[PDB]
């Protein structure tokens, strides 16, 4: 099913 | 969270504190949800505590003294035996010395308007009135049941009536005086009060 | 986990065990329809000891109703909590072992012993690792003492290392029904001593003494009579189903109560037991409960403890109570009753504490004792036996079914040897 | 809005909808008087007490959805569950039971969700099982 | 690097360790979850981001305590698969906990401390916890102790066994479970400390002035002496003494390594009101004969070795004065082949008390571990109970059905008698 | 049960 | 009873 997409890179 | 979560004091404690933290965050970096130490609650409202001659006092008078909740009712014969000895323990510790070391706040299970007044007239220390919603929210909060009437949230009754406890600054349970516990010593647990430690600040 | 499989036999046994499931189900929180109410994890974390999930959310007890008279489990179905048992655990009887040990052991002891052993294996290996076998039966009846005893033989020869115990009632000294009492009792006690790990003794009119003096009852009933034997029946295994400060096991009792393998007969008591005139003014404290295990009037067995010495006594306390005046209360009762204890075992008494009190109470205890008081009952059935052989009566209808004269004689050569090894140890 | 309700004795307080920041939200579907959910609703309270209220930060939070056939039956089970619920007259209860493919024996279920609202993880109780949910999975921004 | 691992066996050792690691969790400021809101490395590992994880195995063939800790509030503190539990108890049989139902679980414990030990390199010792009166506390812990001895021969195995009381019993096979295990524990462990029941039971009688505590209340009293014994390892001190110096100092001869315990002061709010607690009377009450944790009355005793570990704001300028008054005291006798028998240690950290418990806080404290020859009376009552059983072959009918054959009872009998006879040449 | 933390008093 | 304190001797 529609899994929630992961958070992106924190752009360190 | 201390002593339990499923208590009416704690549900309004974190609701007001998280609302306060997020109206400050909306006004202005803070981490959600906040910590327990960041969660500060005014425990006792304005018109709740009173003394003999029935004059109301705010919560701020309880600073610098050891405050003890007293769960009791007149019909219980254990309360009948405990009450004169708690009068003499509130006696001796409090004239002896230079400061008002101890203070007791009373909450009742008396079965109407009149039965509270009869136990009140024999009692000099502070108490709260059975009419307001403060009495039964404290009743669940420190987990006292004379008998299972209000449904509990999975916590069995640690203590029965009579039960005297000592509290800290932010409505935190310090130690149960085991007059009625899983231990049951009668009329002797009163001298376990440690009035350097139990401080209302 | 570990699960006790329950076998329930005889007319007396099917009423005793029915009250057993009536008192365990309502203390664990299960309605007779099979659902649960009680919102406690303590009542649910170990429910597999006696129950099984039915993939419908209900719990079916691991009980085997077995009898040769078809009216006994007919009353179990009609009674309250009578819709817990699976109909497939039921095995029926139509010809009926009519108060007869011989026809209940051999003649109709064959066509039902194959089916009641079928039902016990698929209740046994269906679990991961079973623990023991509790059997409620009678030594006074015919099919409760013969047909259930052949079941004791067939269970052990398959499962030789698991514990098992029998909560068996016994023939009566004073007022006796089912007039072949020593015939049914003693032909069964040979199989009880060589083929059972524990046998716990219950006397019917000793239970009458419980309701007369320590209960102040005018006309009690089998419901109450089986209720006060199911209180101790609950107490012997409630510490298994529940946690505690010093937990305990049926095998925990077994290793340190039975000294030598042939004597394993136990003396079961229960405290507290109150009346209307024994509940209001009575302190419920452990030194008050100390005297009720060591009270001959508070004993469920006819054997007077003052006419003997306790080889090894044990107690299973329950409730919110300190563990130490378990033991100095067991120390001072040992010191004052030193002449009531055996001398060559130091510190005879065993103590264990379960942290769940019986439901509705604050504290209780279940006493189990291996004692040399038990020979009072073992010698009255012995000489009630010897009066039925010097003139040959009532056993020709045993010999007609195969029970010839050979085995009756060593049924006494092992019975008086059983009490001789009892008396030679005092 | 005033659809999800925090428990309080005397008057039911409506919890403000951004209460769920930084915590893992798990929908708990149940029906009162159902036999399987009778032993699941206490042990899911057990994880609610032990896990969440061991540390100062809250880590889990459970929303209650009822399949109950009576409004008074819902009230006396909501007063037993120590986590928040949805009102019996709310739109959200029959929206979520229709979305998440849970019919009116498979019950109960726990479904952890995400901030976007879609499904994140499903596990049943049809038979240590409930331990498999980790509170660090659904951290919400 | 230098770190310590604890092993608990038996439900007595589980309940003792429960009070041990509520109190260490209070002491280091870590949460029951495991996150602090570098002394913690000596009991915990930094498992990822902020989690401090205890180093233990919890062994019990009786599962109702292992899964009840798992249900309890400390479920994220402990790693769920060192909490290995058997299917059924050893049922107070030294036989059953050592041969049949011991084998399938001892291999699950040994491959476990393999991965727990090599988390660091250069490890020091083991805090072994067991009850000697039971079946899986004795049998499984001794089964474990043999395999630890043949695998890691360079460790300091430090076992705290709860010796059975003379009068307080809670069992009747405890004459058999103790005598027959002392044979297989004497040559396998390195440091042992007796903890009788009724001795600490009287300690909370007269010092704490509670008529009637529970088991857990004394496990908190035990957790204090577990704490300050290793608080030298945890926190730095003015003069620190560790586990590895116990072999150099406290044990004269390697056979005799059974010592005692003492903690002082063990007091409450009533007692903290009216006394100063200075080092002079603190070491006097620590050497008071009724504060011993094993009913070992040293009036007819004969001291050889002794180690005291103070903590708090204690200066050595009065530590030397405190031990000087003891040496000049006549009621305490030391042995002639040591000129001095005292070694003192100081830790800067004052103790922490469990909130809601029965100890009030004290600025000063001491734990005392002494080797005396009045250990003979602890084992001579155990001598009298064993042979009165064994005079008529009592209780061995199921021991021989498991693997306790005839003969190991009798050779354990002459080795307990070898331990009795070891006490008087070292006294003479 | 869940128990507090003793206060880490600063630079004692 | 809880007897009152005397004046603490007023001296030079
Ligand atoms: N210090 C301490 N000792 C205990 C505690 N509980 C039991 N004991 C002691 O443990 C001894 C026997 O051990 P058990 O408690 O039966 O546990 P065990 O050694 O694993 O033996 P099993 O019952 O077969 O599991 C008893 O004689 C008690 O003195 C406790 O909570 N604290
Ligand atoms: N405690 C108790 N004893 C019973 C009960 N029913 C019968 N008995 C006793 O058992 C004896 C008769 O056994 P019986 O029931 O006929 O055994 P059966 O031959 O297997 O049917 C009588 O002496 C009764 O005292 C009962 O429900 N409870
Ligand atoms: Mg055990």
């Amino acid at each position: 099913v529609a899994k929630p997409l992961p958070p992106p890179v924190q752009t360190v | 969270s201390q002593p339990v979560f499923a208590s009416p004091l704690n549900v309004e404690k974190r609701r007001l504190n998280e609302e306060r933290a997020l109206m400050q965050a909306q006004k202005a970096n803070i981490q959600l949800p906040p910590n327990y130490g960041d969660m500060d609650l005014i425990l006792f409202p304005e018109g709740s505590l009173k003394n003999s001659n029935n004059t109301v006092i705010p919560q701020s008078h309880l600073k610098g003294k050891s405050v003890a909740l007293y769960f009791a009712d007149g019909a219980d014969p254990k309360c009948a035996s405990l009450l004169p000895f708690l009068l003499n323990y509130y006696r001796t510790m409090n004239e002896g010395g230079a400061n008002q070391k101890i203070e007791i706040i009373f909450v009742s299970l008396d079965r109407d308007r009149e039965a509270f007044e009869s136990h009140r007239a024999h009692m000099p220390w502070l108490s709260i009135d059975l009419e307001n919603p403060l009495t039964e929210i404290l009743k669940r909060h420190f987990r006292v049941m004379k008998e299972y009437e209000v449904p509990t949230y999975g916590y069995g009754s640690r203590t029965g009536v009579p039960s005297v406890i000592v509290i800290g600054s932010d409505g935190r349970e310090a130690q149960f005086l085991p007059i009625c516990s899983g231990l049951e010593e009668g009329d002797r647990a009163l001298l376990r009060w440690d009035w350097r430690n139990t401080k209302f600040a | 986990m570990r699960e006790i499989v329950h076998v329930q036999g005889g007319q007396c046994g099917n009423q005793i065990g029915a009250k057993f499931w009536e008192v365990i189900s309502d203390e664990h929180g299960i309605d007779p329809t099979g659902t649960y109410c009680g919102d406690s994890d303590l009542q649910l974390e170990r429910i597999n000891v006696f129950y099984n999930e039915a993939t419908g959310g209900r719990f079916v007890p691991r009980a085997i109703l077995m009898d040769l008279e078809p009216g006994t489990m007919d009353s179990v179905r009609a009674g309250p909590f009578g819709q817990l048992f699976r109909p497939d655990n039921f095995v029926f009887g139509q010809t009926g072992a009519g108060n007869n040990w011989a026809k209940g052991h051999y003649t109709e002891g064959a066509e039902l012993i194959d089916s009641v052993l079928d039902v016990v294996r698929k209740e046994a290996e269906g679990c991961d690792c079973l623990q023991g076998f509790q059997i409620t039966h009678s030594l006074g009846g015919g099919t409760g003492s013969g047909m259930g005893t052949l079941l004791i033989s067939k269970v052990r020869e398959e499962y030789p290392d698991r514990i098992m115990e029998t909560f068996s009632v016994f023939p009566s000294p004073k007022v006796s029904d089912t007039v072949v009492e020593p015939y049914n009792a003693t032909l069964s006690v040979h199989q009880l001593v060589e083929n059972a790990d524990e046998v716990q003794v219950i006397d019917n009119e000793a239970l009458y003494d419980i309701c007369f003096r320590t209960l102040k009852l005018t006309t009690p009933t089998y419901g109450d009579l089986n209720h006060l034997v199911s209180a101790a029946m609950s107490g012997v295994t409630c510490c298994l189903r529940f946690p505690g400060q010093l937990n305990s096991d049926l095998r925990k009792l077994a290793v340190n109560l039975i000294p030598f393998p042939r004597l394993h007969f136990f003396l079961i008591g229960f405290a507290p037991l109150t009346s209307r005139g024994s509940q209001q003014y009575r302190a419920l404290s452990v030194p008050e409960l100390t005297q009720q295990m060591f009270d001959a009037k508070n004993m469920m067995c006819a054997s007077d403890p003052r006419h003997g010495r306790y080889l090894t006594a044990s107690a299973m306390f329950r409730g919110r109570m300190s563990t130490k005046e378990v033991d100095e209360q067991m120390l001072n009762v040992q010191n004052k009753n030193s002449s009531y204890f055996v001398e060559w075992i130091p510190n005879n008494m065993k103590s264990s504490v379960c942290d769940i009190p019986p439901k509705g109470l604050k504290m209780s205890v279940t006493f189990v004792g291996n004692s040399t008081a038990i020979q009072e009952m073992f010698k009255r059935v012995s000489d009630q036996f010897t009066a039925m052989f010097r003139r040959k009566a009532f056993l020709h209808w045993y010999t007609g079914e195969g029970m010839d004269e050979m085995e009756f004689t060593e049924a006494e050569s092992n019975m008086n040897d059983l009490v001789s090894e009892y008396q030679q140890y005092q | 809005p005033d659809v999800v309700k925090r428990t309080q004795q005397g008057n039911y307080v409506p919890v403000r909808p951004d209460h769920f920041a930084g915590v893992s939200v798990a929908l708990f579907f149940a029906k009162a008087g159902h036999s399987k959910c009778a032993q699941i609703v206490p042990v899911v309270r057990q994880f609610y007490k032990t896990t969440n209220f061991s540390g100062e930060k809250a880590v889990i939070e459970i929303i209650y959805v009822s399949l109950d056939k009576d409004e008074q039956d819902f009230e006396r089970v909501r007063a037993l569950m120590p986590w928040c619920s949805v009102e019996y007259k709310s739109c959200l209860r029959k929206k979520l039971i229709e979305r998440y493919r849970v019919p009116n024996t498979a019950i109960p279920l726990l479904i952890v969700i995400g901030p976007n609202g879609e499904e994140a993880g499903r596990m049943n109780f049809q038979q240590f099982v409930l331990q498999r949910w980790d509170y660090r999975f659904n951290k919400w921004p | 690097m230098r770190e310590v691992i604890s092993i608990h066996v038996g439900q007595a050792g589980i309940q003792i360790g429960n009070a041990c690691w509520e109190l260490f969790c209070l002491e280091h400021g870590i949460q029951p979850d495991g996150q602090m809101p570098d002394a913690f490395n000596t009991f915990f590992s930094e498992t990822g981001a902020g989690k401090h994880v205890p180093r233990c195995v919890f062994l019990d063939l009786e599962p109702t305590v292992v899964d009840e800790v798992r249900t309890g509030t400390y479920r994220h503190l402990f790693h769920p698969e060192q909490l290995i539990s058997g299917k059924e108890d050893a049922a107070n049989n030294f036989a059953r906990g050592h041969y049949t139902i011991g084998k399938e679980i001892v291999d699950l414990s040994l491959d476990r401390i393999r991965k727990l030990a090599d988390n660091c390199t250069g490890l020091q010792g083991f805090l072994m916890f067991n009850a000697v009166g039971g079946g899986t506390g004795s049998g499984l812990g001794c089964l474990l102790l043999e395999r630890l001895s043949v695998d890691y021969g360079k460790k300091s195995k430090l076992n705290f066994c709860s010796w059975p009381s003379p009068q307080v019993s809670t069992a009747v096979v405890e004459p058999y479970n103790s005598v027959l295990s002392t044979h297989s524990l004497l040559e396998h462990t390195d440091v042992a400390v007796m903890l009788d029941n009724e001795a600490i039971y009287d300690i909370c009688r007269r010092n704490l002035d509670i008529e009637r505590p529970t088991y857990t209340n004394l496990n908190r009293l035990i957790a204090q002496v577990i704490s300050s014994l290793t608080a030298s390892l945890r926190f730095d001190g003015a003069l620190n003494v560790d586990v590895t110096e116990f072999q150099t100092n406290l044990v004269p001869y390697p056979r005799i390594h059974f010592m005692l315990s003492s903690y002082a002061p063990i007091i409450s709010a009533e007692k903290a009101y009216h006394e100063q607690l200075s080092v002079a009377e603190i070491t006097n009450s620590a050497f008071e004969p009724a504060s011993m944790m094993a009913k070992c009355d040293p009036r007819h005793g004969k001291y050889m070795a002794c180690c005291l570990m103070y903590r708090g704001d204690v200066v050595p300028k009065d530590v030397n004065a405190a031990v000087a008054t003891i040496k000049t005291k006549r009621t305490i006798q030391f042995v002639d082949w040591c000129p001095t028998g005292f070694k003192c240690g100081i830790n800067y950290q004052p103790p922490t008390v469990v909130p809601g418990g029965d100890l009030a806080k004290v600025m000063r404290a001491v734990c005392m571990i002494s080797n005396s020859t009045a250990i003979a009376e602890v084992f001579s009552r155990m001598d009298h109970k064993f042979d009165l059983m064994y005079a008529k072959r009592a209780f061995v009918h199921w021991y021989v059905g498991e693997g306790m054959e005839e003969g190991e009872f009798s050779e354990a009998r002459e080795d307990l008698a070898a331990l009795e006879k070891d006490y008087e040449e070292v006294g003479i």
